[PDB]
């Protein structure tokens, strides 16, 4: 496990994987993304392709499911959300192997999330912003790649160092809803019976910036388990039932970072939840019988 | 804190101590050995490719696995565990397939050996076998019976546990002992030691290597028949008879009366160490205890010259602990005071440490034999609390091997799943139906074996699905 | 006022009056156990030490309270009848159902014994090990003589009743005491209120709980400064007047209603202190059942116990996994010989709870391992000829101990027990039984006529006529 | 419980309780033999009878069982035994409480020891003395309690610091037995199918003077247990099963007096044994599960 030069200027912000964990997209403030490669004789990342995708920023990104093609979505601070397509007809690092699909620019304030939902909802997508606005994206037309409706608004935070997050509920098994955090707050949207989203729970506790909130698959169960890393140092994670009006309680809650925890991930079954954070220590959890977590390993990156 | 702690890398670590705490981010992986470590921040742009601590990628787990799963499939409706026959032919079949398991580890054992790899391994996997080596001789040979309804079993696997769970005594050690005369306590203690854990084979080698024929023979005649026809009596020590043990014993504690109160021209010191030697295989639990260095070593000793009665094996563990406390070294120790003394759940967590997948099986083949039973009482999915404990871990164990990226393991990932002792058909329908689009599919053998459960779980959409996938992912070839 | 360390228990002869000095010549002490538990003899083979030492066997009891105490348990030992062993399939269902009722009764027996050695005024010392006693056994009733190998769902409100009963039994805290310590010599805003106000949560004494919270800043601080909060921490206290005791329906909504609660409180308007908003929110994570809250505010393991099923999940499918959670936080107190046969109770292995209690009271403890073998939790394994040994079960041996015991303590009204026990003694050959009363019989301490007839009447019921040989051979002698 | 005055001038060797225990029979040096009630309402032990039985020290002494009547035996070292029977027609403390039924005088050294056997072998005793001769007596017609005979006599050691003991096997349902203790030997005497006594086994490691031995009742087992205090410290207890032929273990051996164990002494039913030594303490022993003997309680006579 030897590190590898991502290639970027100035300063990376996000590496998503792609379905089989084979690929990987890259953005950074250099106003670039790159796609990556693990070459399956080598065993080693090697650069697909690279190009300038935006005119600032580049704080999130994130794959759509292979079942709608090779796509990508791109959140930039420069108030745009751009979707791109892996053209095959283009050499690989030729800088056009990736169209562009189109630009949603109904943002007005600088864009720093951008989830697409699970597939079983369609190719559908959200984004969040300075606005405090949530905006959902439809394809509604996955004949045509290039028409994305404007699904939904809603003013997560009517009133604006500052950070917002997205995290849909993964479970094909359960109603359409995602989390989203602005700032210290942190609340559920669930669609409603009328094809609406509403407002259906909050996670309370964060005493600050919620620097990752991440929704973990529920393969499995019937609860909905989503994990919070806070600017305050903890990690919290939170159970969500339904039982209709949606249940909260807080499982578990962490403060071994001592130091803001800046990213909170899950397993791919959610049977392993992980945290970063200025300590410069990866922790990773599982769940115990009685359903606490317990860290069951600590990846350090200092010295 | 809690548990682990590794380099992220090795010689290319980028946060440099007492610095300024940056933004550091880790995304899990779709393939456990293919996570990622990033930094947000100035002129930190290298990407750091993490691997779950602890991973098993190696061929021999993906065989253990697989060999374990034959076990599991194989005991049929004999997985689980109903309330004359059925009962006495139940546990047979399952006592066999805990023979089975504990030869599958032994395999992978041995061939983790061979492999001079890290043999941080190697040690987690032993102490697991020793603690089913424990397991195995109190649950899994006299089936809630005594040691009088199968002796030459139940004898010969305590003599297995016990000396397969230190190396001691190494045979480094005994010729540390061999350079005026032998009439030192080490050489007792060693003598004694050999005893209890019924090494009598190499006991016996070690009086033949000094003391007996020469000062004996000469100095005292009368000590000399003891010594010898002692010997005679420990080639001959009855494994396979119960009976032949009490008359066995007798002949034994005839002999210690015997010299007992007789003729002493030999040393005052010699003079005892024999007494002693004579008491240890009599059965004199005071002695037991004496020459005992460990508490294990008392325990085997009680059920060897003492009385051979799991009826006070709570009585003995607790005569050998208060003579030698637990060692807390090892792992094993404990969970093995926690079998002999009845609770067995207390075990899993302990070996979910050292191998989650050994712990998963061993408490399959617990719930199997009844010695574990779940007491738990809208749309209800299951992977918790609510089915046994064990239905748990070989779930969990299920999901686990599905982020491994061995498509050798998905069938064992899919089969736990399948044949799960509990849990609703829908249940597993749709847990399946989640799990599978992540299969790692090569070949086309493998997209039908894919497909073919789809089928006998009446998947349609998850397959139509995976169609649509190999579709626009062949046409992109064109 | 007794102290061990070799395991046994120290003591002094006499307290004025030792014949031995330290200084002195080493001297030949001599003592023989009498026939009598209450009057056995010490004396000195030496000059000028030629005083008699009449000795008490350490510990006896010779109590009226006890031989009331012991008559009592014998009675729903012989009424338990068949049941006393472990063989329509409501055979099985009828069994649990008259046992754990037998185990009610042992539980009233020894209650009541306790209560009438409190009002006499001996030794304390017996008083305390008769309580660990039934708390021990207060645990042991919790955990396998309600729910018959069922969840808690089957019947809740026997189990958190019993439940209930065995934490606020076990030690007197939060004793009334301390409770007015917490409020004489600013405005209860230190932890140690709401330690104590969780505490009494944790301990399912909500009854006191609210009582707390109504004497001081329920009303007025919260009424006054924020109103927001002052609706949260009152209709929680509605909440508690409420919790669910009987209804495992009931607890799931009512548990529906305080996460509900705390949700809404957790993201709202903070009038109050920066504190004051914290000390409130674990209070509500307390009574949702937030485990990491939970051992927090516990003081022992047990209280941790206690709240993870009162407040958290209740299902004695993760008793085990609540245990090790609460051993973690609080470690076991080996102050009192009760706190680790509990911890053994709860984590299966129950043979471990009887020579602790064959120490506290050889009595009680004979008898619980009896309702235990009956109520299949323990069983003989064991694979001339008379047994007092290992060789039947567990339970056999301490019962026939308890009875041999008995007849050295001079009680003729105990030796109809005694003999009694041997009788029934659910396992033995009958010629075994026959062997032991032939020579425990010719010891009874007959007065009346009424008592020899009883005696006689024994070697008949058992074939012991030549043991009669001796009852009139010696009565010709008797009156000579 | 306080002491009480023995009203002894010399030094008192034994001490014998009736088969109730609400009587005690005493023996010193000062050739006197006293008894002691224990006065039922007060629960203080008085004295029913003091007088004169021997010319020289009365080392032992021992009751009969009821069941022949008050008889007590003495053994002296003016080298006889003597046997005692109370006659109720004469007022307590009268010195003529106790009549004389005979003189047992075959010894030719003074004697150590008397103990009556268990009372289902008819009215027989036996004693022990410097000639190293085993002698039991029987008083084979009940009917007259003077007339007993010599029903036995058997060398226990060869040639004439020297002490001895007796001890008969209580159990009415085992093969009649005694142990006998001399010097450092203790050795088991059975009776014979020929009807004479044998030597059936021997108790060793006893490493000096043997002070005391007492056979324990069985009641409720299949084995005997016999305990020994040596002078050499240590408190032994045996364990003898016949499969008949004697089989010897060696149960339990302590040490815990430091210096000589003066008196071993046994439970009515034989579920208790009583240690006595130099260090002034008094030791008493229950079995545990296994048989291994472990201490209950510690009574001190130490100031």
């Amino acid at each position: 496990m030897q590190p590898f030069d991502s290639g970027h200027d100035d300063l990376v912000h996000d590496v998503v994987y792609d379905f089989y964990g084979r690929h990987v997209a890259t953005c950074s403030s250099d106003q670039h993304i790159k796609v990556f490669k693990l070459d399956k004789d080598t065993s080693n990342w090697e650069l697909s392709d690279s190009w300038r995708a935006h005119d600032s920023s580049i704080v999130a990104i994130d794959w759509a499911s292979p079942e709608y093609g090779r796509i990508i979505a791109s959140a930039s601070y420069d108030k745009t959300v751009k979707l791109w397509e892996e053209d095959p007809d283009q050499e690989e690092c030729s800088g056009r192997r990736w169209n562009k699909l189109c630009t949603l620019n109904d943002s007005k304030g600088s864009l720093y999330s951008v989830k697409f939902a699970p597939a079983h909802l369609g190719l559908k997508l959200a984004c969040l912003g300075n606005d405090g606005i949530l905006r959902l994206y439809d394809a509604l037309e996955p004949s045509d790649l290039r028409s994305w409706t404007l699904t939904s608004e809603m003013k997560v935070l009517s009133i604006p160092q500052s950070d917002f997050c997205l995290s849909w509920c993964p479970s094909r098994f359960s109603p359409e809803k995602l989390a989203v955090s602005a700032l210290e707050q942190a609340i559920i949207y669930q669609r409603g019976k009328d094809g609406k989203l509403h407002v259906a729970a909050k996670l309370p506790g964060h005493k600050s910036l919620i620097r990752s909130i991440s929704w973990a698959p529920s393969i499995g169960r019937w609860y909905q388990l989503i994990a919070t890393g806070c600017k305050d140092g903890r990690i919290r994670i939170f159970k969500i039932t339904e039982k209709s009006n949606l249940q909260v309680e807080l499982l578990s809650e962490h403060d071994d970072h001592n130091g803001e925890v800046w990213s909170v991930s899950w397993n791919l079954t959610g049977t392993i939840l992980s945290s970063a954070g200025d300590d410069g220590k990866v922790r990773l959890w599982k769940a115990t019988y009685s359903n606490e977590f317990k860290c069951m390993s600590v990846i350090t990156a200092q010295q | 804190s809690g548990a682990i702690l590794v380099p992220m890398t090795v010689n290319d670590q980028p946060i440099e101590k007492n610095g300024d705490k940056m933004p550091l981010k880790f995304k899990l992986g779709p393939l456990s050995y293919q996570n990622m470590a990033f930094i947000t921040a100035k002129d930190k742009y290298k990407l750091y490719p993490v691997r779950i601590p602890r991973l098993d990628t190696s061929k021999e787990f993906s065989a253990y696995v697989s060999g374990l799963f034959e076990i599991y499939r194989d005991l049929g409706d004999d997985r689980v565990f109903n309330v004359s026959n059925f009962a006495k032919e139940h546990n047979a079949t399952v006592n066999l397939a805990m023979e089975a398991i504990l030869n599958e580890l032994e395999v992978f054992i041995g061939r983790v050996k061979d492999q001079d790899g890290r043999v941080n391994r190697f040690y987690e996997l032993e102490e697991s076998l020793t603690v089913l080596n424990c397991l195995r001789t109190m649950y899994f040979i006299l089936d809630g019976q005594d040691v009088e309804e199968n002796r030459s079993e139940f004898i010969e696997s305590l003599l297995n546990w016990i000396n397969r769970s230190d190396g001691e005594p190494d045979e480094e050690y005994i010729e540390q002992v061999f350079s005026k005369v032998f009439e030192t306590q080490y050489f007792w203690k060693l003598l004694n030691q050999l005893v209890l854990r019924g090494l009598l084979s190499q006991a016996i080698g070690c009086i033949e290597r000094s003391d007996l024929l020469p000062y004996l023979s000469d100095t005292c005649a009368v000590s000399f028949d003891a010594v010898s026809d002692s010997i005679e009596l420990l080639k001959q020590y009855p494994k396979d008879s119960s009976s032949t043990f009490r008359e066995w014993k007798n002949l034994v504690l005839k002999l210690s009366q015997a010299f007992g109160s007789s003729a002493t021209d030999i040393s005052g010191e010699l003079r005892d160490y024999i007494e002693d030697f004579l008491l240890v295989i009599g059965g004199n639990q005071r002695k037991i205890l004496q020459y005992s260095r460990t508490w294990y070593e008392s325990f085997c000793g009680f059920l060897l010259y003492y009385i051979p009665s799991l009826e006070l094996s709570a009585e003995y563990l607790q005569m050998s602990l208060e003579a030698n406390v637990v060692d807390i070294t090892n792992d094993w120790e404990q969970p093995c005071v926690d079998i002999i003394s009845g609770k067995i759940h207390s075990i899993l967590p302990v070996m979910e440490s050292l191998d989650s997948c050994t712990a998963a099986f061993t408490a399959m083949i617990c719930e199997a034999k009844g010695l574990i039973e779940n007491i738990f009482e809208m749309l209800e999915d299951l992977f918790s609390y609510r089915n046994g404990m064990a239905s748990y871990m070989l779930n969990s164990f299920a999901f686990e091997l599905c982020s491994l990226g061995d498509k050798e393991l998905w069938p064992v990932a899919i089969g736990l799943i399948a044949l799960s002792a509990t849990g609703t058909r829908s249940a597993k329908k749709m847990v399946i139906a989640e799990l599978l689009p992540h299969y790692p599919f090569v070949t086309n053998d493998d997209i039908e074996w894919m497909l073919s459960i789809c089928v006998e779980w009446r998947l349609p959409e998850i397959a139509k699905e995976i169609y649509t996938t190999l579709g626009n992912q062949m046409l992109s070839a064109h």
